[PDB]
C-alpha cells in the first residue's frame, strides 16, 4: 500500500491534465495562423510606397 | 516612417509568431510525453522531488 | 549598427551552452537510472537471509552498473567540451556585446563527484546497510546538480529571448 | 524656417525616449516571470510537512532566480542609458525647439 | 474553481474581439489604398502651372 | 464618440461583478453540502438509543 501511494505521490507530482492541453492545443494553432496571416500583412506594407513614384 | 530600408512591424510581428511558436512547442512535448515536469528544465525542484520520490 | 550586428556571436554562445547543458542532462538521467538500481542491489544485499551466491551475484550487478555510471559519466562531451565531466570548475557564455560572461557552474557527476570512488562496493551485510545511505546521499546530490544545469538551461533561454 | 529645421532633433530625441523604454519593458517582463516563479517557490517552501531536500531544493531554485533577477536588471540598457538600470534619478528629453525637457523619471528594477 | 475564476478574469481584462479587427482590418486596408491614390492626387498639382509658361 | 468608448469600463465592472457572484456560488455550493451533512449528524446523535461513544 506504501509503494502505491508514493507512485500516487509522482503522479500527483509530475502527470500533466491532457483535458486542458487539447483547448490549449486548438487556441494555439488557430493563433499561429493568424499571426502568420499578420506577418505577411507586416511584410506588404513597403509595396504601397512605389504608386507614389 | 515609410522607410525601405526597415520595418519594425515584421521584426514586431515575427516576435509574436515565435512566442506562439514556443507556446505550441510546449504544448506539443506536454501531449507526447503527459507529464508538465518531464525534465529539469521544466521545474528543478519538483524534478529532483520526483526522481527521489 | 556596429553594435547591433555584434549581437549573433552572442545568441550562438548561449545555443551552444544550452547544447551542452542537454547533453549532460541527458547523461544525468542515465547515471540516476544506474544509481537507482544500485540503491536496489545494494538494498537487497542488506539481507541477511541471502546464501553466499546471491550476495555474490548483487555484489557482481552493483559493481556492473559502478563501472557503467564512469563510463557514462566520460561520455557527457559537446565538441569536447562538457559541464558534467568535471574537466572545468565552470563555463562563461557571452551575455552581451561588451563581453560580459554568463557563469554556468559546473556539476561533476563522476562517480568522484557523487562521493564514491572506483573500488567502491560491499562485502558483508553491514557493508551494504551503510552502502544503502551511500547510494542515497549520491542519488540525491545527483539530482540536485541535475536540476541547478536545468535552471541554468532555462536562464540562456530567457537571455536568449532578451538578446534578440 | 530655422525653427522648422530645428525640430528634427526634437523628433530624434523622442524615438531614442521611446526605445530606451521599450527594452525596460522587455527586461520588466522578464523581472516579473521571475518574481512570479520565486512567489511559486517561497509559496511551496512555506509548507511544513515538505521533507528538508525539497526544502533545500527550493532554497536554491529561489536563489538561482534572485541573481536571474540581477543580470536582467544589469542588462536593460540603451548604448549605455538605462531608465531602469538605476544608475540615474531621471531621463530628460527635448519637447521644443528651445530646449524644453521632457522629464522621464526613472523605475528601478 | 477559484483557479479558473481568475483566470476567466485575466481572459476579460485583457483578451480581444477578434470579429470586430477582421472588419477593421479590411475597411482599414481599403482606406489605406485610398489615402496612398489621394497623396499621390496631392503629389500631381504642381505640374499644371507648367503648361502656363 | 467620447460616450460610445466610455462603455469598456462599464462592460469591466460587469463581468467583475459576474466573476464574484460565481465565486460565491461555488462557496455556496460547499456551505450548502456541509450544512446538510451537519443536519444528517445533529439528526443521527437525537436518538436516545445511541451511545455515548457513538454520540
Amino acid at each position: 500500500k506504501l509503494q502505491d501511494s508514493l507512485d500516487a505521490g509522482v503522479g500527483n507530482l509530475v502527470d500533466a491534465d491532457l483535458a486542458k492541453e487539447s483547448a490549449k492545443l486548438q487556441s494555439l494553432q488557430t493563433k499561429q495562423q493568424l499571426g502568420v496571416q499578420a506577418l505577411s500583412i507586416a511584410n506588404q506594407s513597403s509595396s504601397s510606397i512605389l504608386s507614389l513614384f | 516612417l515609410n522607410s525601405i530600408n526597415t520595418n519594425s512591424g515584421a521584426l514586431i510581428a515575427l516576435q509574436n509568431l515565435n512566442s506562439t511558436n514556443a507556446e505550441l512547442t510546449q504544448v506539443q512535448q506536454r501531449i507526447n510525453t503527459g507529464k508538465k515536469i518531464g525534465s529539469a528544465k521544466d521545474n528543478g525542484a519538483i524534478w529532483a522531488t520526483a526522481k527521489n520520490q | 549598427s556596429a553594435t547591433a550586428g555584434s549581437m549573433n556571436a552572442v545568441k550562438d554562445s548561449l545555443q551552444r551552452g544550452q547544447s551542452t547543458i542537454d547533453v549532460a542532462l541527458a547523461a544525468g538521467d542515465t547515471i540516476t537510472d544506474l544509481l537507482g538500481k544500485m540503491k536496489e542491489k545494494a538494498l537487497a544485499a542488506s539481507d541477511t537471509s541471502l546464501n553466499t551466491a546471491s550476495f555474490n551475484a548483487l555484489k557482481s550487478d552493483f559493481d556492473s552498473l559502478r563501472d557503467q555510471i564512469t563510463k557514462a559519466a566520460s561520455n557527457a562531451k559537446f565538441n569536447g567540451v562538457s559541464i558534467a565531466d568535471g574537466t572545468t570548475t565552470k563555463l562563461s557564455f557571452l551575455a552581451n556585446s561588451d563581453g560580459s560572461a554568463f557563469t554556468v557552474t559546473a556539476k561533476t557527476l563522476t562517480l568522484g563527484g557523487l562521493g564514491l570512488t572506483a573500488t567502491s562496493s560491499f562485502t558483508t551485510a553491514a557493508a551494504a546497510k551503510t552502502m544503502i545511505g551511500t547510494i542515497d546521499t549520491a542519488l540525491q546530490t545527483a539530482t540536485n546538480k541535475l536540476a541547478s544545469l536545468g535552471t541554468s538551461s532555462t536562464g540562456l533561454d530567457t537571455h536568449l529571448t532578451f538578446v534578440g
